């Protein structure tokens, strides 16, 4: 038998079929549009998110000739924060998915601060008043469509982040459920009480009728004639589970659209005082642990901008070749704040910038600086992580699409002055969601049956160039201070 | 009838015969990179039955895309190359069904390619199959056997390291 | 003390300063325009050839602070065949240098065949009736300018290939001299009698008054206040000397603008019957030996067309990266007959062509096929070489700008099924001209003092892919047969 | 009320909403992969053809807030010839759609000729033994999958070109229907008897159980809860109807993936003797008329190859800018035979080729030659059209995506020496299928209510450059004769 994982990214939809003891037996990726209405804004069409994620599900099995009969369970990983409000009868959204990236609700965010609700939302959600979370995004959809807050109490429309939109389409409307990791992200859910916070729900005038049933990350939630849906987790929280991190002080950094570094902090919620998040993640059996988090919005997406918009490279993979043709960036810094900064800075008003240009700066100097900003952002959250936790990491276990790039991984260990342990199954986000699903169906019973699979393919060590790491990083901190607060308000 | 799900009579580096037939001297192989030891040294086989098998316990390096040939790396640090016939990329695939995977762990006798020898005798210019050590810098002595061989059973070469 | 070598290429001008026992102490390269008036035509401006080659001479010394005092002698290597006719008083050409590549004199060439002068020109010049040689090119300049054949006998205008134009500018008009290797190339010089052939001179109505004093390749010819000029040789004949080939059966292949393979055949002139040339080259002391030659017109120039015209690559060096991203050319063949074929085919009427295109053929399939046609052309002359000489080469000693490309060198040894010995000083054309110059001044006395320097940096051997070499080559011979005879006449 | 047209292309899926008197009220395009397994081969995944064409249908209405209630009928246009064989119960193909382009069945085609079945298939189908038609493509799917010709008679698997695959997915399996224009294309359907030909069905060992119910192009065939499906026609035959051509001697040429020129020949089937096809098309009420056809396989697809594979342009639209920067192609010819030639040549063995390359040929010379081969191919079928019909066209009414390019349209009228009348709704393929659907539901009653809409936006006339049209075309006919018969067999 097999476990099917349904990984739904910011830029793509992946479904992967897995046998007993984690072998990737089959995989399917399917890209979808990124919609940009205004400059600071990002958006997806929920129907394209469903169109690709369903067709990916029907691909993997067909590729390997498998259907229903052989699959023990279905786990779900998803991009976190992006709000969706749809119609209960029809199955039609009253608007496009406003993405986690999107900065339109910064105006709302500014009012929540001018009230004095920052110490509240910090201490009960573990989050920070930012456009990033779904809280303000729902208010915006509500405040802009006509019917909205009356169809709301009358119960015709439903809220959902991508985990609950996908299951409501898989169970033909039957079950409307979140898990704890995804709900922690909305800024509407108390993290201590483990239920929807209703001072928040007041403040943003959201009816409690819209909300999903928040449930565990490892539990059968319903069945689909795709058969049981047993695992759900936010993609980065399932990457932490896929890394088998799961114990106090265990961390990873994922290089996907953005870079998200998370450290499991047991059954303790630690208060950050260096710009990080206090979130919810899973323990060894799929139970609520807490985790510290640093989230930088742009990382492999920057490499995607070089390729599609900017046309400087053709393959995201050709950035390694062109970055290692110049030895340095010749004073050039790319600050990738395309949708604000966030990271430890928060500030939704910064836009992207390229600094210190000279007459002999060529395209390779730009390409290398773009890859280098991924490693400087990772260092900004890593030292915020270390100053928060009180723990110094002596290796950085990494994963994501971008870790296939040896220049970036090596440059990363030189600027950090620490080792960078790369695994050989690099896209572990769809394994943490397969593990959460296998466990709840008895396909696995627990994590120790899966220790063996974490095999570090390569370990990067700081070479002699690590001696300039603080000269190069000081240049980045000057560059960041100038990209900040560009947009007026 | 075919006897694959049926149990078999199982029983200083030896290179086991990737296929059956007569062992033929490589300098009798009518393509000078084989005939003159250029690409490697080893022996040739005038093939008699439909499979091509892992000649040592190791990983498959590469199967050519036309499927007529493959590369293997033994765990004992040896690299062999099995090539069915000469100029057999001209066939563009005809007569070869690939079984193993490009970078797969195989034990001796494991099928890696199946072929259609009646077709292949009519069409290929030669059917003689070179099995050569391409790693020949690294090996000190190369002993060459003779006569009949049976796939997955009979020894063809004895290399010492 | 030092020896200065003045290397004048088809596309560039190089001057290099050399100490005792061949160390490249300083170098200078300077590019110049390639003029294309009609499609089949190529042309250079003799003043830009002089402008760059003089400024390169003044560069190398200044770089290393050296002038006159320290330099024992000056050797000269040059692109062969390109005719120049100038003014004796002034020092002004009555026309642009018509290059070796240029195909305009094909009309003239066709008449020389319809007469029956092919067995004559073959057996007394060792050459073949082609647009390639200077013979017909001079007639064309003469026949098209007004004054021409009367100013000719009156002696106001002078013929010259690039070796004699450069010395006539270096000695302010004083000496007007060729060497034997360059004169062998003009189709006006008998190769057995070792003087200008005057049935040729008749036929092309060239006055004998125009011609230079043909001299040895190692002899002081004059002095310049640049101080003695003591070595002269055609660039490929000085590449053969730089390789220290110099004995019977010793050969090299140079990968420059074109690919030129030459084998020294002692003091015997061998008659080719497989499309090659019988030329003159140097022996160990700078004396007339003969050599067999195959010359293909396009090789590193094709890689230059991808970069400048075609814009597919940015660096000639990025062709290796993009060529090794696809494993094969997907049935695609590039036949680089941009200025006719020549090579063993001769036929001035073929133009370039890309064959077997399909809907999924991408830019890398074109880039790899372009590099691959350099190795298929080298095999066409190499087997013509072997069938002519009766000798089988068991290694191919190579040199030129293109041998820095490992894909090409390796692909070359797989398609040939022979080893490819690369040296570490790869541009040996300016060493054969430094050796010819050092010898004539006593700076060296002979070649054995220079054996030590030929150190093979890398030897390429045929890997397992050599097994398809005849399937891939058969595809090229089909492609060539279709590029042939495109232009009408 | 509105009519919905479902246009399913070779490279995309389009659905457009139309009000009374043809106003494009809403449109949706959605691209899908082109699969190339072997070089001569092309292929689509029927599930991606369905995935995009269904989501496009749900897009257009949502864009304009419309659903079921307001739509009078649904018409269907589709890429012709591409065979699909699926499972009756499940709704799962036993293979990918083998496209019209695909050349794999050339081997089968060669046997049908060596028998002597060419005068048969010519005179009863109006077609020519080529890989292009579905006849041989089904045999190939059958001969290669295991179950195939026994599950065939047992009736578990169904044949379909794209019109019948889309309706069988829209009516949940209920109706399995073709129309006459699409069936004419398969080489299994007699064109005089108007039923499946069963000497053909014998010869290719296809069971008659697989086949659809061939019906009119204007008829309600079933209903879908998308509501009645009333129009079906092959995309080029609906382009001829959209042009309101419909009478004897009325013609159009569509510039899509390929170029297809068709002339309505009334209720007479004319025998071609200049390489063309005799096909079926609609009359004024949706009834069987006949039509002469010339089909060239590559036209806007070549411009797509420059952009995606070749990367020379970024927008298909930037080809006009770069093509009009050079005044001519400098002797360069691109022969776009990427999937054989076909056109008047038929010959499945030709692959693409670029001829007459020179050292100064740049990327713009290639880009312009690619656009120019679209106009030379159109002239090859147009004079075959005129020599067949006995009618000289004094204007060429055109349509398709490529006619938005003014260089191509103008160059087209210069090489033809005739005017080129462009309409302002240029993609008329989805109007001919809306008209066929409106008529069968009473939404329109007939074509005269729609004369008014054909408004010629621009008429191109031969400028003074038309004087070289036969020098330039003679160069193309030399180029074509060398791309021919490249692939061995």
């Amino acid at each position: 038998k097999y476990i099917v994982a349904l990984d739904q990214g910011t830029t793509s939809s992946r479904a992967v079929v897995m046998d007993h003891d984690a072998n990737i037996i089959s995989v399917s990726q399917r890209e979808f549009e990124q919609i940009y209405p205004k400059p600071g804004w990002v958006e997806h069409d929920p129907m394209e998110i469903w169109a690709t994620q369903s067709s990916t599900l029907v691909e993997v099995l067909a590729k390997a000739d498998i259907s229903s009969d052989q699959i023990a369970a279905i786990g779900i990983t998803n991009q976190r924060e992006t709000t969706i409000v749809w119609e209960k009868e029809t199955g039609k959204p009253i608007y496009n998915a406003i993405v986690w990236q999107c900065r339109r609700t910064a105006e709302i965010c500014e009012h929540l601060k001018r009230d004095g609700l920052e110490d509240y939302i910090r201490s009960n959600t573990g989050l920070v008043i930012d456009p990033y979370f779904s809280g303000t995004k729902v208010k915006w959809i509500l405040d802009h469509v006509e019917g909205s807050r009356e169809r709301a109490r009358r119960g015709e429309l439903l809220f959902g982040t991508v985990d609950t939109w996908l299951i409501w389409k898989m169970t033909q409307g039957r079950v409307h459920v979140t898990d704890y990791t995804n709900a922690s992200r909305t800024m509407l859910f108390n993290i201590h009480t483990l239920d929807w916070d209703d001072k928040m729900l007041e403040v943003l005038d959201i009816p409690r009728e819209m909300l999903p049933e928040v449930r565990r990350s490892s539990e059968v939630y319903g069945q689909t004639n795709i058969i049981p849906i047993s695992g759900i987790a936010g993609d980065q929280q399932a990457a932490l589970f896929g890394q088998l991190c799961v114990k106090e002080g265990m961390a990873k950094n994922t290089y996907g659209t953005g870079c998200f570094m998370l450290m499991n902090t047991g059954e303790k919620a630690v208060k950050s005082e260096n710009g990080l998040l206090t979130t919810i993640a899973c323990g060894p059996t799929g139970e609520v642990n807490y985790a510290l988090e640093g989230a930088v919005f742009m990382a492999g997406a920057s490499i995607q901008w070089l390729r599609d918009e900017m046309k400087l490279i053709n393959d995201a993979y050709d950035s390694e070749y062109f970055a290692t043709k110049v030895q340095n960036t010749n004073g050039v810094y790319v600050v990738p704040a395309f949708t604000g900064l966030g990271a430890p800075y928060w500030d939704p008003y910064a836009r992207g910038a390229i600094f210190g240009l000279t007459r002999g700066v060529n395209a390779n100097h730009i390409i290398r600086a773009t890859l280098e900003s991924i490693a400087y952002q990772t260092r900004d959250v890593l030292e915020a992580m270390q100053a928060d936790s009180g723990i110094r990491l002596h290796a950085l276990r990494v994963d994501g699409g971008a870790v296939a790039n040896n220049f970036l991984m090596q440059f990363q260990s030189d600027i950090l002055g620490t080792r960078v342990e790369r695994p050989e199954v690099r896209e572990v986000t769809a394994l943490g969601a397969a593990y959460l699903a296998g466990l709840a169906v008895g396909f696995w019973q627990n994590l120790d049956e899966l220790q063996e699979k974490a095999v570090i393919e390569r370990e990067f060590r700081p070479g002699i160039e690590t001696t300039e790491r603080n000269y190069r990083y000081a240049g980045w901190k000057k560059a960041v201070k100038r990209a900040m607060a560009w947009e007026e308000h | 009838g075919l006897f694959d799900k049926l149990k078999s009579l199982v029983s200083t580096i030896e290179i086991i015969a990737p296929l059956s037939g007569e062992i033929v001297n490589i300098e009798d192989v009518p393509d000078v990179v084989f005939a003159e030891k250029i690409v490697g040294d080893g022996i040739a086989i005038k093939p008699t039955g439909n499979k091509m098998v892992a000649p040592v316990d190791g990983t498959i390096g590469k199967i050519f895309e036309t499927n007529h040939a493959f590369s293997i790396e033994s765990d004992s640090g040896v690299e062999l190359f099995v090539h069915f016939g000469i100029d057999t990329v001209e066939l563009k695939g005809e007569g070869f069904k690939r079984i193993a995977e490009e970078g797969q762990r195989v034990k001796v006798g494991d099928t890696v390619i199946e072929f259609d020898l009646p077709l292949l005798e009519e069409k290929a210019k030669s059917t003689l199959t070179p099995v050569v050590i391409s790693n020949m810098d690294e090996i000190k002595e190369l002993i060459k056997l003779s006569g009949s061989v049976t796939v997955g059973e009979t020894p063809v070469i004895r290399i010492k390291k």
